[PDB]
């Protein structure tokens, strides 16, 4: 009885918090990237690494 | 809150992965949802799986239809989708493994049948749904489901017939 209700109550906050957390991950990354003067190649490279990190995380989250 | 922003595909994120995750999520939601109403769809309440008298649902798709009651249809549907998610050749669990080139097909299929669950619940068992405070949670789950589906056009609109009653109403 309660399970579905609890889960659904917490789910919106959950997924929205996930969204903003990912946004902040990216923004934090490029914020540190702006300082210390890396070249465009490294930028794109580590960008791809970030995307791969996220995809990996959600895939891992999906199962156990 | 609003989910239009959330359900969107992020930069660099593979579509099939996103779809897989969300599909699994909605699958769990629906699973618990029917898990709370399983005592009410008793095959005497729902002799045939149908989204109301007009909109009727058959398991297989024609030459001709075959008898399909609701508890059978749904019990199966759960078992089936579970088998699909556990299929490593469709839903990989290791990062090195890529999706099959036919993923979006069974994605659209699964999501379609999940919507069919949403439909039987919204129509046939709307009354016992209110017997416990639950309509809000259902509205939320279904809202997220529809926002996602629409945002990526994963179910034919002709299929979304028996619930439009709230669809356009919910996306105010
Ligand atoms: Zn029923």
């Amino acid at each position: 009885p309660q399970a579905f209700k609890f889960f659904m109550e917490q789910h919106v906050e959950n997924v929205l918090k996930s969204h903003q957390q990912r946004l902040h991950r990216k923004k934090q990354l490029e914020n540190e990237m702006m300082r210390v003067g890396l070249s465009q190649d490294a930028q794109d490279q580590m960008r791809k690494m970030l995307c791969q990190k996220e995809s990996n995380y959600i895939r891992l989250k999906r199962a156990k | 809150g609003n989910l239009r922003m959330a359900v969107m595909l992020p930069e660099g994120e593979d579509l099939n992965e996103w779809v897989a995750v969300n599909t699994v999520d909605f699958f769990n939601q629906i699973n618990m949802l029917y898990g709370t109403i399983t005592d009410f769809c008793t095959e005497e309440s729902c002799p045939v799986m149908s989204a109301g008298p007009k909109y009727e649902y058959h398991w297989a798709d024609g030459k001709k239809p075959i008898k399909c009651s609701a508890p059978k249809y749904i019990d199966y549907l759960m078992t089936w989708v579970q088998d699909q998610l556990d299929d490593e050749t469709l839903f990989p669990s290791k990062i090195g493994v890529p999706f099959p080139k036919n993923f979006m097909s069974v994605a659209k299929t699964i999501l379609k049948r999940l919507f069919r669950v949403y439909a039987h619940i919204y129509h046939q068992h709307f009354d016992p749904v209110i017997q416990l405070q639950e309509e809000a949670h259902l509205n939320t789950s279904f809202k997220h489901f529809i926002f996602f589906v629409q945002e990526f056009n994963l179910i034919d609109r002709r299929e979304l017939a028996p619930l439009q009653e709230l669809i356009e109403k919910l996306t105010s």
